[PDB]
RNA sequence: UAGCGCCGGCCAACUCCGUGCCAGCAGCCGCGGUAAUACGGAGGGCGCGAGCGUUACCCGGAUUCACUGGGCGUAAAGGGCGUGUAGGCGGCCUGGGGCGUCCCAUGUGAAAGACCACGGCUCAACCGUGGGGGAGCGUGGGAUACGCUCAGGCUAGACG
RNA sequence: CCUGGUCCACCCGUGACGCUGAGGCGCGAAAGCGUGGGGAGCAAACCGGAUUAGAUACCCGGGUAGUCCACGCCCUAAACGAUGCGCGCUAGGUCUCUGGGUCUCCUGGGGGCCGAAGCUAACGCGUUAAGCGCGCCGCCUGGGGAGUACGGCCGCAAGGC
RNA sequence: AAAAAUGCACAAAAA
């Protein structure tokens, strides 16, 4: 399924922290602060000028390995981003970023997207009162997802929620800290969130 | 404040009794993407040099380049030698469809939608050469009307 | 012998722009009339004048163009870039209203002969008709 | 003054060559008498006009206009002429890139600087009794073609030709430049790579003198003062 | 449970060893003759992951059958030259008709499928409900510039 | 002697009677073929002498078809301007053939060079287009296999399509 | 207007 298995190697070969582990990656290691270069033998080498080809490859290896999905899902909201009525960078960066397990993520309920993943699939998130447990699922504007109350106890989740107080999650969101609840409120744009990657290169990349 | 972007270089090479002596082409590409660009083809005994002149020919020679939101007024068609570009408009959103070639030329100055292709010879310097003068002959409803006037 | 009397008189023009001439005379119709009429009302010449040739009609068109340029190869720029003709004697090109042409997005024009007479894209359009598509200028 | 009349024009000065026609030059030509093409000098004054008005701004408003001919006609009163305004000039061999290739050809310039800080001036005796005769040669040709071009160590505003066929190159040079070309246009060449155009005979020294002598005076009164009438008459057949 | 393909350029990923025009690889260009990023193992990287590869076939890239959108002096390409049958094309002016063409009106263009919305299975795949429409062809009403046809005039083509 | 095309001037007549052209038909260098004739010079084949390692060649001496005529076939070609035909449009310069004129000059139909614009991969072309356009015909679609095989049609054969 | 035939398979690099 999803990638398994080291996950700080990528932070370096693309060469910027993605933040696909938890505190680690903003403590004084991420990998990135002791060896900011790629993985295996080669790394300390020279760099030699990328190809055209494996600059649009990368940004979308980057883009894709932040929200930890495969190439299959991955290139089906991208077509489904194609056509579009859209500008179609964004367009596909909303659906990324209404994925189920991205938004669980996003609202802190988990300090990692892979944390956030088997949050929703072991049974522990709630959909508008609803159990579900796919992490493709997407969510809406006006959606409320809470920690399910079959275990709202759960010490991994409150001390990710008490901890979570001091922080102001994303304007297309809101979240109820003493109820374990929030709400998706709108389409997050570019603007609205700032990422690494330039969406700009991963179309040309589908250009092929 | 100027952009340079090389889409090529070459060794070449003549004979001498001796064997052979080589040259370098560089493929030079100017521009501030606000709707300036130049193109210019250096030739030097070394890359650097080449890719210097390539850089400087570049500036001296130069084109207007009408952006509307990112793209062009008109579908234009040129061809220089047997090569041959087709330069079409896109709404916005679209990004711009072209080979590495005219690519390059094309995003050094605005825009960010477009849609091309490469007919004909594919050489790269004389598409190159094809896709300035394709640029160099945009033009828009102002040139259009202070075209037809009279007096 | 001028199997297509329109396509010569367009190619009489493209010819004589492209050398700079004052003025060009074709020999004279009511259906080149109709399509010079259009030509100048859109701008694209001075306009033209009836007149006799060793006693034969002709239309003596007066040709339009830009200022002279700086650089080498003063010569200006053209008023008519590009003329060519489309429904031929050898094919006859019938569009209707719909499938009707926009030429550089609208910047040139597109003149058509419909049953309400010599037309413009933009001219046919909005009477709402299409017809045998003439020729294309820009 | 300023203008002039067609008297002492109309006698030598009105047509010159045969046949030997560049076609663009119809307009210029009124009928052909003798078999020799004659020019319209009506329509040489209407421009005369357009010209002299060019140069008298041009003047009036401090910037440079370069002399050039080649022919053994217009040798003599280019290099006099240019003087007289303190004009740069060509009379000897126009040279290649002088224009397009300038900051590189005055480079020789500097070095006929150099080659003039010794005359009389001493660390000339201390070369070898060769070597002086050869540094002072190097001078003499170096004297020869850079004489007019040594004035206005930065490029000009115009350039004016006699025959713009005779140098073409000159015309091509500038022209590569967007430096406005004027020049006295003949039969001989073609109008258009001309921008402000002095229609009439290229050749024939006399008409070379009228037009080119109060071309200079109306530079002169356009910069400040006047003078009297310039050396003309002295060998003139 | 984790596997498979690749790392000479094209094409994203490089080093040691073994081998020595051998064994072998190979989609095309091509690698191997004793230092091989190209063979074989390795470590290491790239890609995709309950899949990854291969073979076969279709379309695309191929304006490389070119209607859109090509060509024919020397690259493939003007018939050895005429005369002429059919067919194709056809100057200037005016009327008739309305065949082509053009416009509106209308019948038909099944359902499914596709496109666009909204919903139903915990999502999705699937699936439901509604919307959007041609083209063509029938009928009816009209238009007549152009092409056609029919009639009449012309001299600029062509013949005498 | 019979006979084709062609151009100029006059501006008289017909009134679009036009272009092109798959098939068809006809013409088609040389060589070749049949039946006669004719045969000087030339000369495949062939003989001889030189040369050479060889010399079934190149050079030399001979030399038969053939070359020539009539009739009848064959249908090919670097049959080339390697450039289909008709028309209109797009600077000039210069040489030349042949008409007409108010015979320096102007004008028309041919034949050559240089060249505007434009074209072209270049070389080049350029009012004798390879420019700008329209009509219609012929043809191209990697190299070899192969202009071969098969079939068909044609030829006396060679052989041709 | 020339006495005189022939030459071993495959083979770098000058980013
Ligand atoms: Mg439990
Ligand atoms: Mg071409
Ligand atoms: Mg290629
Ligand atoms: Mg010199
Ligand atoms: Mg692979
Ligand atoms: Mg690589
Ligand atoms: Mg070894
Ligand atoms: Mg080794
Ligand atoms: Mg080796
Ligand atoms: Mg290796
Ligand atoms: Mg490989
Ligand atoms: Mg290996
Ligand atoms: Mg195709
Ligand atoms: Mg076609
Ligand atoms: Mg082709
Ligand atoms: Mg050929
Ligand atoms: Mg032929
Ligand atoms: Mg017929
Ligand atoms: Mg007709
Ligand atoms: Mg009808
Ligand atoms: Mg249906
Ligand atoms: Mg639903
Ligand atoms: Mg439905
Ligand atoms: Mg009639
Ligand atoms: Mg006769
Ligand atoms: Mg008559
Ligand atoms: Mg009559
Ligand atoms: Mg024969
Ligand atoms: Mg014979
Ligand atoms: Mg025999
Ligand atoms: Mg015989
Ligand atoms: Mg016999
Ligand atoms: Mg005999
Ligand atoms: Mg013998
Ligand atoms: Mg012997
Ligand atoms: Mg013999
Ligand atoms: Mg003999
Ligand atoms: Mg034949
Ligand atoms: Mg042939
Ligand atoms: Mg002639
Ligand atoms: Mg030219
Ligand atoms: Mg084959
Ligand atoms: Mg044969
Ligand atoms: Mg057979
Ligand atoms: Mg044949
Ligand atoms: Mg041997
Ligand atoms: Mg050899
Ligand atoms: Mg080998
Ligand atoms: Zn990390």
């Amino acid at each position: 399924g999803r990638y398994i298995g080291p996950v700080c190697r990528l932070c370096r070969r693309e060469g910027v922290k993605l933040y696909l582990k938890g505190e680690r990656c903003y403590s004084p290691k991420c990998a990135m602060e002791r060896r900011p270069y790629p993985p295996g033998q080669h790394g300390q080498k020279r760099a030699r000028r990328p190809s055209d080809y494996a600059v649009r490859l990368r940004e979308k290896q980057k883009l894709r390995r932040i929200y930890g999905i495969s190439e299959r899902q991955f290139r089906n909201l991208f077509e489904e981003a194609s056509k579009k009525k859209g500008v179609t960078g964004s367009v596909f960066l909303g659906l990324l970023e209404s994925r189920l397990d991205n938004v669980v993520y996003r609202l802190g309920f988990a300090v990692s997207r892979r944390q956030a993943r088997q949050l929703v699939r072991h049974g522990h998130i709630t959909v508008n009162g609803r159990r579900v447990d796919l992490p493709s699922y997407r969510v809406r504007p006006g959606d409320e997802i809470a920690v399910a109350e079959k275990s709202r106890n759960l010490e991994l989740i409150r001390q990710n929620l008490e901890a979570m107080k001091g922080r102001k999650v994303g304007p297309w969101l809101s979240l109820d800290v003493e109820g374990m609840k929030g709400k998706f409120l709108r389409l997050p744009d570019r603007e609205d969130l700032a990422l690494p990657v330039n969406e700009q290169l991963v179309i040309e990349f589908y250009s092929r | 404040d100027f952009e340079e972007k090389m889409i090529l270089i070459r060794r070449t090479a003549r004979m001498q009794a001796g064997g052979r002596r080589f040259r370098f082409g560089a493929l030079v590409v100017v521009g501030d993407r606000q709707g300036r660009v130049g193109l210019g083809f250096g030739k030097a005994p070394e890359v650097p040099l080449a890719v210097q002149k390539a850089g400087y020919y570049a500036r001296r020679n130069m084109v207007e380049v009408p952006l509307q939101n990112g793209t062009i007024p008109h579908e234009i068609e040129v061809e220089f030698g047997a090569s041959k570009i087709v330069l079409k408009p896109a709404a916005p959103g679209t990004g711009v469809i072209a080979g590495a070639v005219p690519r390059a030329i094309l995003e050094l100055a605005g825009v960010t939608d477009i849609l091309t292709k490469e007919l004909g010879s594919r050489n790269p310097i004389n598409i190159a050469y094809a896709t300035m003068e394709a640029l160099r002959q945009l033009r828009t409803k102002a040139d259009v009307e202070r075209l037809r006037k009279g007096e | 012998m001028l199997t297509d009397p329109i396509a010569d008189m367009l190619t009489r023009i493209r010819n004589a722009t492209r050398v700079y001439k004052e003025s060009t005379d074709v020999p004279a119709s009511r259906f080149k009339e109709e399509i010079l009429r259009i030509l100048a009302r859109e701008g694209f010449i001075k306009g033209y004048e009836r007149v006799d040739v060793d006693g034969k009609p002709y239309l003596r068109v007066y040709l339009k163009y830009g200022p002279r340029r700086q650089g080498p190869d003063p010569r200006p720029e053209q008023v008519i870039h590009h003329i060519r003709r489309i429904s031929k004697p050898g094919r006859r090109v019938y569009v209707g209203v719909k499938e009707i042409p926009r030429v550089r997005r609208g910047l040139g024009i597109a003149i058509l002969s419909t049953s309400k007479g010599v037309l413009t894209d933009r001219e046919a359009r909005k009477l709402g008709v299409g017809g045998e598509l003439i020729c294309e200028v820009w | 003054e300023i203008t002039v009349k067609e008297l002492l024009e109309a006698g030598v000065h009105f047509g010159h060559e045969r046949k030997r026609w560049n076609p663009k030059f119809a307009r210029y030509i009124y009928a052909e008498r003798n078999g020799i093409h004659i020019i319209d000098l009506q329509k040489t004054m209407e421009e005369l006009e357009r010209t002299f008005r060019f140069i008298e701004d041009l003047a009036m408003r401090g910037g440079t206009i370069l002399f050039v001919g080649t022919k053994k006609q217009a040798q003599d009163i280019v290099r006099m002429e240019a003087e007289r305004a303190g004009m740069p000039y060509v009379n000897q061999r126009w040279l290649g890139g002088m224009l397009t290739n300038f900051k590189t050809i005055s480079q020789r310039v500097h070095r006929l600087e150099e080659l003039e800080a010794l005359f009389a001036s001493p660390e000339i005796e201390e070369r070898p009794k060769k070597e002086q005769v050869r540094l002072k040669h190097e001078l003499e040709r170096l004297q020869k073609y850079l004489s007019g071009f040594r004035l206005l160590k930065r490029l000009p505003d115009a350039i004016f030709v006699v025959d713009p066929t005779k140098e073409a190159i000159a015309v091509r040079e500038a022209r590569k430049l967007f430096i406005p070309v004027i020049a006295l246009a003949d039969t001989d060449s073609d109008p258009d790579l001309v921008d402000y155009i002095i229609p009439g005979n290229d050749d024939a020294i006399r008409s070379i003198q009228l037009i080119l002598s109060r071309a200079v005076d109306l530079i002169i009164q356009a910069r400040g003062g006047v003078v009297e009438p310039s050396p003309s008459y002295a060998l003139v057949q």
